[PDB]
């Protein structure tokens, strides 16, 4: 019952955590994000749609300015997952964040 | 833990 | 030290969870709600007045759009408890929610 | 647990 | 790795909890506040600067109206710590709160 | 616990 | 024969690697940077002055766009060391980079 | 984790090193190029996209006039790999170089 | 190695 | 070594 | 397979390293320079012509401002070798550098 | 009965096969060229004069467009030998070919 | 490493040598043609493209008027192979020759 | 030999 | 199956190789010429007619300027055989060549 | 064989 | 061989 | 090493 | 009875002999300079003041054009010692010489 | 001796 | 490592010390002069060029009026060596001195 | 072979070193001065005439400003010896110096 | 040594 | 010594 299909997961695993980095994303990062959203009492089923990801991001965003490492990691992971559901061929988290910021 | 080094 | 008097509790136990349902409300649902508010770090003493219930509802409301089952259950329980403290003769949670929405 | 089926 | 220097700590320990009270502040109250901020998933490193204290206060403030004893205690402690970092010679929590309210 | 009687 | 004085080192060790992170800078990062500059055949004695740090940065900058993790790490470390020699009270690498970009 | 897909590799292996020659390209030439880019401290992950290949070429180009056999071999290999990623049906390195020069 | 996680 | 005779 | 002829080598060995110094140039300094150019991945065959020496100098020159002792030594050696290939009767490295600067 | 004199052979052996390459020309390449011309039934005695080399080149030239590796190698060798007989101080085969093309 | 794909070979084997004849073309006729082109010192790699076949034909054509049986057989085979690479549905060598003559 | 009877 | 009739052979054997020479032509020179034409892949059956001899001469002629001893010998033999088939009473190869040149 | 790598 | 001294 | 004291 | 104070000596030891060099100045170079001035019969007590250093330099200067290695070394050492007594934060001998030349 | 390599 | 070549030494040995004298110059007089210049702390390498000899003479000249026998002998020897480097065919020291005085 | 006559020596021995002092001049001071002039390579025979003493003084004078104790002692001794040769009845070195300064 | 105290 | 009788 993964959030992604096998094709979108094969996109996801290619994306790298930092723009110049060697480290790829992994499935466990989606698992951790889904396990972390229930701490904030956010509905984890919204991770399954691009609209749900946009809604979670819109709810997490005002907490970023003072947000802990865990909140920033969750926000960036859900931004990348939003880009994967939009099937935008982003290569890194900074690309994903710029893609989302362009919508504002 | 499991969190990524995203930031 | 129940939140309700015996008369308002005798009103409360009659109210049914779903508009067409067979299941009644029970005292344990108030106990659970009072035990859940301390997770959100909301002051549980506000449950004792109609103004306090209105304030808790006004604070929980923006989290509903993405809210988990527990947050929606708590919001609906506190809506019904607000209606009981207003002594409005609501028969179900949807009546309670409509009664509160009419105030907006 | 204890939560009602309110919704 | 205390938040305060020894000189600002020697200011802090003099401040009394209530305007007419005998009870002083202690270092353990700063330790508790730093240990409590991670429940709210606020970044505890902001306690080290007056700007960070102002930001934490600005984020906690809307939760005060319905806030529990722990949230009110944390807000008042961070207000006093903000006044200590501004090096305002406040003598009690009510002075600290008035000093901060004057900025609004 | 540790919380002050601030309020 | 450290590059920094004990006072500027006591500033340096406080600075954190990432804006929200827990990890501090350490002396070994300066040692590594001084040991890495001799791979590029840059004069490591320029690390001792703010003008020398500005010159090393001006020479490394055009290689960043395609630069490896080691070059980006060296550039960011020398940016922070430039800010320490200017005695600008930067708190993180992104502050240091913004401070340097403002000069352009 | 080859740079090319199996289809683009089946294009690549057909391309011949010299315009009239018998010798084909091989996968080991891509492996060697990826192992050589880290001597120049260029990011080897740019080999995976046509834009990254264009950027590596733009960075290597000014060193060609005096460049060693290894730099000329690396430049020509990355030119051919750029043409393969553009899926231009070039048959030799001189075709690849003319195709890239036409863009200037 | 020794390089920082700066970036 | 491994380098091609490209040039 | 020395770079110089026996006659130009008999010129070279007379030239002194510093304008007032006792130390002469030696063949091993040419050998070292030819062995050092392959670190920079410059083509060592350019040392055989005055045009090649001018090209190597034009490529090394922008790295001098921050250049290490080895780069400055290599630049000065190739300047003197350029003057020997021009058969200018320079007596020291400072004469060689002035002779080359006059061309600019 | 070599085609070249010892002085022109001492020029010839210096010339390198490829513009950036390490490999020099050798006498055996002249021997092979003289042994290959009799396959085409061209008079090998024309290799002894610059006019004869120009004539052989003018006869081989129209076969280059579809020519095999052996014909291209023979054409380039005879171009270089023409340049040696003109005593043009060409350094590589591409210089030799440009020198001959300039005459057209 | 056949010149044709399996589909174009399945076209090729159907074509008959003479317009009214029973004899089909075979793969060995392509093998023989590729083995014969190296007698004329033509580059056999041109057989792999329709442009290369057109070039070989343009080079063989002036020798046909006095050409031997082997040259006429090679010319007709390469004409048919050109038509197969153009994927023209020619049925015999005379059709192939007319198709090519129409281009003149 | 191998040549076809093309002509 | 000689090329000549017995009467034209009785003419042929009288013709002398050089204008002042003692050496006659022989049948073996025709045999050698017919055996040499298949090296050039010229059709040896053209030797049987005056038009075929004229065609072979027209094809060999541009190769004479750089032609080997074997090509010049073959050209002169086929010129004489053309004159014999025209039944021109030439006495030597130079007469045969002048007779053919007069036609131009 | 003997041919140079000229091209 | 067999070639004439024609030239 | 071998480098001259040029500078 | 050193010429410098401990603070100016702690400046002096940092200064490097050559602008790009690794070698620092040492106290023994001051000792040698003071021991060399008595060969020229210059008063070594002038080394103790900036005016005395300026006077020694003004007396040594006309001998530089033909001066031996020892005279050039003494002149440069006394120039640096003059800059130290002026407390100019020069980093090398060439800086010291430029600083003094600017006064002319 | 003791002289520096100043020049 | 004599100052003179063998040809200029064969000129030098002919020159006589006094205009009417029998005594010739010898190599040891050059050796002595080179060994004496280091007493005055003049650079002995200037003896190798006519410009260097002119410079040494210009520096020694003002000391002649009161100069000792050794200074006058050194001045006259360097005057003659200057004339030898100019290759002026002077026969004695008085000729050498007149030749130099004529330049004034 | 003293510089002075017995009568001028009987003048000399009366002169006192310092204007108010008890210490007389002695012959050994002339001996020392004559032995010191050969360190400066001044001709000691000039001490025998008043013109020679004036010339030595004119040569020593520019070195006084920075001159050592030995140079100042020699200058003052030769000033007094000049006054003795002028037979000026000076009584001390300061009188001798004033007498000489009056001539300027 | 021998030098006078002239100065 | 070695000095010439130049003068």
């Amino acid at each position: 019952a993964s959030v992604l299909s096998g094709g979108e997961l094969d996109k996801w695993e290619k994306i790298r955590l930092r723009p110049g980095g060697k480290k790829q994303y992994k499935l466990k990062h989606i698992v951790w994000a889904s396990r972390e959203l229930e701490r904030f009492a956010v509905n984890p089923g919204l991770l399954e749609t691009s609209e749900g990801c946009r809604q979670i991001l819109g709810q997490l965003q005002p907490s970023l300015q003072t947000g802990s490492e865990e909140l920033r990691s969750l926000y960036n992971t859900i931004a990348v997952l939003y880009c994967v559901h939009q099937r935008i061929d982003v290569k890194d988290t900074k690309e994903a964040l710029d893609k989302i910021e362009e919508e504002q | 833990k499991g969190r990524p080094g995203n930031f």
